[PDB]
């Protein structure tokens, strides 16, 4: 892994050049702005449990044939896994958001999991509904436009970290694909 | 003769894994822009 | 028939002994000892 | 022997043969006439045994008597029938001790040892005891085949 | 070591290019010959022993002037038929290893590479072991194509002596 | 690489669990201190030609031995060699500063280096003398704040005790 | 150069001795998978430009090093023969598994390749990283179907790694 | 030439011997390897003006700039697509040559010896030919061996082309 | 029928393979959490007349036809007969919510509940609004969060086992669905 | 299948009533003894092999009757099913041991035991002795604790019971 101050490191170590200016100007905003980084993650902590469990039942109520028999949701022990995994998909991105980097987020957990899902039989696409479900979540989390949930925050605008979490949430999309 | 290794008393399972999963935290961390000689 | 009737449990056991030993030497042969160079230096280790 | 055996374990115990020794003792006393019986049959039939042993080992193992094999040429042959000998000899001690201490102590304590200072395959050998085991077992009983092949069966655990 | 596996890397590596088709199927035609020839390899080892006595017997009774002339080159001693046995073993040993391993590559590395160096120097006669070749020819007893394998493997041997 | 966010969210994914908000205070405190170590790092990096040119000469004045005929500073390609490799140095040492810990420095510069330095008979005291040279140049005014300095030194007093 | 045949009977003149009944049910059976072996080949050379300039583009884009200006990957004739280096290694390892045996691969590939990068001042080390993910492709693109009849071949891609391996620690 | 037949008597004129049960072995892998490559080569011959046409279409589809840029080495005009089509009929014609000789014998004969500096100096990138090769390996329509003989001399001329 | 504990050996039995203990710590995982699904289902059970009066009630106060003469759950035997056959559907949920998996529920009440429905002339989508009703009153139960009555209980999170009772919910809508 | 909870559950249905307090309070005895239970199921798991090979060893040298033609094991391939045979049995308990009941030994090697045996010539007592071989063979300091023999030679004496 590597976070955004490294990474202005190990692109500058590959050309030979001295980390200042331009790239220097882009770790002065996350030195600025961690605060709205700070409640960001925050709203992601906070918020977890629901995100995953909701996003599962809206699959399941979307789909019902993995929760009939035959299917990939049926039984005791597959429903578990799949809470489980999609619990550790939010977990990661919520790191990648964390660091402005999405270098963990390839090496940790995205890196062979479209293979692992095809040895395993796990459809695809179900999955792909549940990250773009989580996405539609945590934007909503992060406009704090929650229909049914509040936190105070230090007034302004976020845009710009909503914006990082979808292009993120796609590249989980894209890899899983 | 007549060595009795194992379970010799059947056929062994077909041996096929052929696919690769996502470590999670356990992936070895490497550095960049360089190779781990000898360690 | 009385006598065989005592010593058939000893008699099996100790020819269960017997093969594990042999089974447990040819693994450890398989899987590199007995071939360190410690070994390979004595004449009985060489025979083996 | 088994008595020997039952006197060195209470032996090392500081105590009388408790009645579970003396019990297995006098079984084996009352057992000795039949055994002194196969022991006959297994004696006397020595001849055959060897040969028939000796034929069964040469076509399951071709190589030890093909050129340059270990028993290969009319001396090694001959040497090799009377390694066969040997261990027929130890078998019909045992049956009449009652336990594997004379094959044990006789034969098989550092049989590796020298035969790979000879250069002799010990597999080699166990398949000429097995074949030596079959050939004598197919001239008993049933019961009694059974208690002869018993002897045959740690000979070859113990030359494994 | 002359294989049909050998000669097929030979020819890949001397124009520097991959396995083509061609190596392919040189070596299939190894796999569907072998099953003959390690048939061969089995039944030449079990019937070693009297196949060797046998010609060593055959070559005394074509040639019975090997078993009464002194000197050190002939059988009239009893080292001398000792090692008389023992070069028929020999033979007979190379003549199974070109069985199992599919052409005349050991018996080329350790037969007849310098042999009449030998036989000119211990002044020993070819048409001895031809005589030897040719009974263990004509008395391995087998049939079909482990024959028809066997004693092509033997009358190599018999026209490198010649 | 050790860095400023990635020590604790990889001991925050070594024990399983989402960041904590004690974990989510170690990563405020680690910004805060980046505030005064990327000042530095920006001086050194808009300004290293002119620091590097003060700093070789002076091993060379300290060191005058090395420009005669035989040594490792004899001819003119092995002066600017020398000129190149402290400027190697002083880029390893503007990392670790955006870097934030010595993972620059132990990879890229310091590993093996000892080795290399005796096989090529260069003396590595001639390397820690234009570095330490370069620490006691520093004033905390006009130069940088008081706050840099400490990191500055910091780096430098690492590479002068893993060089020598 | 033996091939996998030639080792046991190199073992058994040394004896002098027949080949006993158990070496030739180990080499019929051998000889009875047979096809899926020359699949395995087959697969290999059927693909191997793409094995070697992905190989070398995944070096590269990870290690920028080489191809910097003073880098060993420097100079269009250093790419050329960095290039082919590795379609060296690719060859003898399919020599080494149609052969069944590694004395094709031991004696004109790896004798003395070490202290030939040590004169040259190669990295060994990154030669091995790309002797290994020429492997990782090559026994991914190893077990596909791709028109064959399905069953195992776990005993032939172990031993296919296994030669990529042998190559990749005798040249560091 | 190329065949498994031409390159047994090239090894047994090397040693200047007989011909063995080496070369033998050989041959017969030729000869129980043919019965599907000439399954193949029937196939090829009877599908070829379309997969001609279609391998055409198919590198006009992939490099539509060929069909535009202004050039003698393009396929804008009229000749060029005619000798664009007659440059896919060679390759497929060496293809069937290959297939029913048993080797790579015919098209390293005619086709890529010499074959980059003519992609050099006329300056036709082998590129195209690998996407038409390409369409021909995917559309040829084959089960089985057939299919593994057919394909394995496309991609030798795909090899060789990168 | 079938637990949790035996819907494991059903599936290592189909390879021959014994049950070692890189499948045991999800069954451990699932005893760790054993007083959080045996409250669970107390807290199911313990209210449940009203769990089923307010169920059958929300579904005809909705639609209005079946009071009507010609109505499914026009009389009073018809009604007596209703009340009843979502209280057996609960008391099956209960099962499969302590058994650990939907099989005790599967071959026992759903196996033939459809065309028992469709001969006697039973609206079906009026049943699956008539458990969907107790699939929400089921998740304000064991989340502690119904507003109606509260019920005390050892702080944590019971999500895990809030999914569990709704994908046992949507088995019943898809099997006469 | 014949569990502790597939008796709480079928005896509420058969009577037609929710989970009453009762059935609530016989969950809580699976786990003061899955503890114990299920430590014994991968220590037999994970020396299974070992296991079987011993049992096997135990019934031809007590029964060697039945090596001579004509009888149950006449060659080498019914001594292979033989081993077979019991590794089945040996892996049953391993599933009752985490099941909790004994549900996986009755109507997967219980069930119609008596005819097959009966009409395959198959004495139930080598079958017996090789089980029982396997029984007494359990002490507390090598094999496993306490609590683990306990139940494992119940589950073990069972199927000796079920047989004879
Ligand atoms: C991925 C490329 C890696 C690399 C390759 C590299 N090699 C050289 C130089 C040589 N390599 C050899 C190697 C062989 N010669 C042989 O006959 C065989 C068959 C067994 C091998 C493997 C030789 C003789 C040379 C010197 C000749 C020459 O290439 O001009 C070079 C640089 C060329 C030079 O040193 O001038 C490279 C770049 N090095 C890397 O960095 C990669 C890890
Ligand atoms: C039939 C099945 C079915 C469901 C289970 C739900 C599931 C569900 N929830 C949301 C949508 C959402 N889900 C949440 C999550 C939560 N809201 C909170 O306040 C809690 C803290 C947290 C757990 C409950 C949020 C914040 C939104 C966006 C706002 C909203 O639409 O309510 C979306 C829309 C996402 C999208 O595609 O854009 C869906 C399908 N809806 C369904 O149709
Ligand atoms: C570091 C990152 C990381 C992950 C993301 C997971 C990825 C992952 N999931 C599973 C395993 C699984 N994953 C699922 C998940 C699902 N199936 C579906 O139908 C849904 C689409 C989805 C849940 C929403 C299921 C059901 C299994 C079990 C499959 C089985 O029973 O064999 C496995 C195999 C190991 C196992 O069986 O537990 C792995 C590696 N693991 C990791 O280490
Ligand atoms: C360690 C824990 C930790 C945190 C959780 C944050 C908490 C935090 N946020 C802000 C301060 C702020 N936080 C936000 C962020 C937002 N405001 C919104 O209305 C949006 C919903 C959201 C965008 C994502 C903004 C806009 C400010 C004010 C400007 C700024 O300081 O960034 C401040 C400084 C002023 C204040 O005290 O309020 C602090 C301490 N910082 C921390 O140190
Ligand atoms: C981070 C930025 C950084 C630098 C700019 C340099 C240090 C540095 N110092 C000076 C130059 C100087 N530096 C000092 C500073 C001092 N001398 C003292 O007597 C005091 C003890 C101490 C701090 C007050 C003085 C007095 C001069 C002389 C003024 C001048 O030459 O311009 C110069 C330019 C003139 C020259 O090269 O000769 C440079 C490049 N090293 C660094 O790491
Ligand atoms: C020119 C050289 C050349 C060849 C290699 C073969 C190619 C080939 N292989 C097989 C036959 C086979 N090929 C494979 C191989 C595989 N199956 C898989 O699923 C894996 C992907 C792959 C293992 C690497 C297997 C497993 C068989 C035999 C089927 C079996 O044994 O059950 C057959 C069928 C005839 C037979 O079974 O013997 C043929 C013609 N023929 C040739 O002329
Ligand atoms: C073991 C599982 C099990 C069940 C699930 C029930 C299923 C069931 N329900 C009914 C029978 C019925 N079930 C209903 C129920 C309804 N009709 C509606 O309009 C509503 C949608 C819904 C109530 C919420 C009605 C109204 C009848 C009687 C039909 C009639 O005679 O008018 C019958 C026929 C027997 C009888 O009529 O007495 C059966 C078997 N019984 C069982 O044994
Ligand atoms: C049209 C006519 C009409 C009714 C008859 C009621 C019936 C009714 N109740 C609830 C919804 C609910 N009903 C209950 C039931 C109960 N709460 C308790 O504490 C008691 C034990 C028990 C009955 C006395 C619960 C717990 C909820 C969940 C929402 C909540 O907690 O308030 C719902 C919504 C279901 C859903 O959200 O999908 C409806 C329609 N409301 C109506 O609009
Ligand atoms: C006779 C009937 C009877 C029972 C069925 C049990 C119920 C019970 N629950 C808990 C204990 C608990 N029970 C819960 C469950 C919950 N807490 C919530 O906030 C949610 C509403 C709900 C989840 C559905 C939690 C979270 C704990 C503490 C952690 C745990 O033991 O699981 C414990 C103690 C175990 C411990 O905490 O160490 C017991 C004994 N007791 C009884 O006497
Ligand atoms: C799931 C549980 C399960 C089992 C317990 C076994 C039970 C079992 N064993 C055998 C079959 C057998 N079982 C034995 C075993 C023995 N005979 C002896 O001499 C000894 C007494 C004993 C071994 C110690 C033998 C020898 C056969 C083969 C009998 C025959 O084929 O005639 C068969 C008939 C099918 C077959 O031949 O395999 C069955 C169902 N199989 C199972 O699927
Ligand atoms: C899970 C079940 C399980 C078993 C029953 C054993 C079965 C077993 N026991 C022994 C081996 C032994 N077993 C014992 C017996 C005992 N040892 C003591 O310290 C106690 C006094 C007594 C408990 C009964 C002894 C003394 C030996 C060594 C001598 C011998 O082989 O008999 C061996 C030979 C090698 C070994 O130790 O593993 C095997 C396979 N192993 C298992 O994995
Ligand atoms: C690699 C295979 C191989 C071959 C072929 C071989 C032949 C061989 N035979 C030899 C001698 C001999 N060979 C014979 C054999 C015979 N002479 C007779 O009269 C008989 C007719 C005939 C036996 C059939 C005799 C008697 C000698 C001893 C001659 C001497 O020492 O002068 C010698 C001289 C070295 C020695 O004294 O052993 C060689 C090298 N040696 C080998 O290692
Ligand atoms: C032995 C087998 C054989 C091959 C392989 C071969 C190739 C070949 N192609 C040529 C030209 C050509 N080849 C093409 C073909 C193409 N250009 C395109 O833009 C298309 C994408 C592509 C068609 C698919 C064209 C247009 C020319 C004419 C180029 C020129 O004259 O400058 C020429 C130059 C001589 C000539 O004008 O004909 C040769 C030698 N000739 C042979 O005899």
């Amino acid at each position: 892994m590597l976070d955004a101050f490294s990474r202005v490191v190990v692109n500058s170590d590959a050309k030979a050049a001295y980390v200042g200016g331009s790239d220097l100007q882009a770790l002065k905003s996350f030195i600025a702005d961690g605060n709205k980084r700070l409640d960001a993650v925050n709203s992601i902590v906070s918020n977890a449990s629901c995100m995953v469990s909701d996003a599962v039942s809206g699959m399941i109520c979307e789909n019902p044939g993995l929760i009939s028999p035959g299917g990939n949701c049926y039984t005791n022990r597959r429903m578990a896994a799949c809470l489980r995994d999609g619990e550790i998909i939010l977990r990661y991105v919520s790191y990648a958001l964390l660091a402005g980097d999405a270098s963990v987020l390839e090496d940790r957990c995205l890196n062979g999991l479209k293979e692992t899902y095809i040895a395993l039989g796990v459809p695809t696409n179900s999955s792909i509904r549940a990250v773009s479900i989580m996405k539609a979540q945590a934007v909503a989390f992060i406009t704090n436009t929650a229909t049914e949930r509040k936190m105070s925050f230090a007034a302004g605008d976020c845009t710009s970290l909503a914006s990082e979490v979808a292009s993120y949430f796609d590249r989980v999309g894209a890899a899983i694909s | 003769v007549a060595a009795k290794v194992g379970a010799f008393w059947k056929p062994k399972a077909p041996k096929e894994v052929p696919y690769k999963r996502p470590m999670g935290a356990n992936t070895p961390e490497l550095p960049y822009n360089t190779v781990p000689r000898l360690v | 028939a009385k006598f065989r009737g005592s010593v058939l449990a000893e008699r099996g056991a100790m020819i269960t002994k017997a093969e594990s030993a042999t089974a447990s030497v040819i693994t450890s042969l398989r899987d590199g000892l007995y071939s360190g160079e410690a070994q390979l230096l004595t004449a009985s280790g060489q025979r083996l | 022997s088994i008595v020997t055996k039952s006197i060195v374990n209470a032996d090392a115990e500081a105590r009388y043969l408790s009645p579970g020794e003396l019990d297995r003792i006098k079984s084996f006393v009352l057992s000795g006439q039949r055994r002194l019986r196969i022991a006959q049959t297994l004696t006397e039939n020595r001849e055959r045994i060897v040969k028939q042993g000796g034929q069964q080992l040469f076509q399951r193992r071709p190589d030890v008597v093909s050129p340059g094999g270990n028993a290969y040429g009319e001396e090694m042959t001959a040497t090799c029938l009377r390694d066969l000998d040997y261990y027929l000899r130890l078998v019909t001690y045992g049956i009449i001790a009652g336990d594997v201490t004379p094959i044990e102590e006789i034969g098989l304590v550092g049989v590796k040892e020298m035969y790979s200072a000879l250069g002799t395959p010990i597999s080699g050998v166990a398949e000429g005891i097995r074949c030596m085991k079959d050939v004598a077992c197919s001239l008993l009983s049933g019961e009694d085949a059974a208690e002869v092949g018993f002897y045959f069966d740690y000979t070859l655990a113990a030359m494994q | 070591m002359k294989t049909p596996i050998t000669e097929a890397i030979a020819t890949a590596d001397n124009q520097g290019r991959f396995l083509s088709n061609t190596e392919l199927q040189a070596v299939n035609g190894r796999y569907q010959r072998a099953t003959a020839s390690l048939t061969a390899a089995k039944a030449l080892t079990g019937s070693a022993q009297r196949l060797i006595t046998g010609a060593a017997q055959a070559v005394y009774n074509k040639f019975p002037y090997t078993t009464q002339m002194p000197g050190p080159a002939y059988a009239s001693s009893a080292i001398g038929k000792a090692k008389c046995a023992r070069d028929i073993g020999y033979y007979l040993r190379m003549v199974t290893y070109c069985l199992v391993v599919g052409g005349t590559g050991p018996m080329d590395e350790y037969l007849v590479a310098g042999l009449e160096e030998i036989n000119r120097s211990f002044d020993l006669s070819p048409s001895w072991y031809i005589e030897a070749l040719q009974y263990i020819k004509n008395s391995h007893g087998l049939s079909g194509q482990v024959a028809n394998e066997a004693n092509a493997y033997i009358d190599y041997a018999i026209n490198t002596l010649s | 690489m050790k860095s400023v966010i990635t020590t604790v969210v990889s001991a925050a994914d070594a024990a399983g669990r989402f960041p904590s908000n004690s974990d989510l205070e170690s990563i405020q405190g680690n910004i805060q201190r980046s505030a005064a170590r990327l000042e530095a790092a920006e001086k050194l990096a808009g300004n290293h030609e002119a620091v590097v040119k003060e700093a070789g000469d002076a091993c060379f004045a300290k060191y005058a031995y090395l420009k005669n005929p035989g040594e490792a500073g004899e001819n003119q390609e092995k002066i600017n060699k020398c000129y190149r490799d402290v400027d190697h140095y002083m880029r390893l040492v503007n990392y670790c500063l955006v870097v934030g810990g010595t993972g620059p420095l132990d990879e890229w510069g310091i590993a093996g280096a000892r080795e290399v330095y005796r096989t090529l008979n260069l003396p590595t005291s001639a390397y820690v003398a234009s570095i330490a040279y370069t620490r006691d140049r520093l004033c905390v005014p006009r130069d940088m704040s008081a706050q840099a300095g400490v990191e500055f030194s910091a780096y430098l007093d690492y590479l002068i005790n893993a060089l020598s | 150069m033996l091939d996998a045949f030639a080792k046991v009977v190199a073992q058994a003149d040394a004896r002098g001795e027949f080949l006993s009944n158990t070496q030739i049910d180990a080499l019929s059976k051998m000889v009875k998978e047979g096809n899926q072996r020359l699949d395995i080949v087959n697969k290999v050379t059927s693909n191997a430009s793409a094995i070697v300039t992905n190989s070398a583009r995944a070096l590269f884009a990870e290690q920028p090093q080489l191809i910097q200006p003073g880098g060993n990957a420097y100079t269009s004739r250093r790419m050329a023969a960095c290039l082919r280096d590795m379609e060296i290694v690719l060859r003898y390892v399919s020599y080494a598994m149609i052969a069944g045996d590694s004395s094709v691969l031991d004696d004109r590939c790896l004798n003395g390749l070490r202290e030939t990068y040590q004169a040259l001042g190669t990295p060994g080390s990154s030669v091995a990283v790309a002797i290994q993910k020429m492997k990782d492709a090559s026994v991914a693109l190893a077990n596909d179907t791709t028109g064959t009849p399905i069953g195992d071949c776990s005993s032939l891609v172990a031993e296919l790694a296994g030669y990529f391996d042998r190559a990749a620690v005798s040249v560091v």
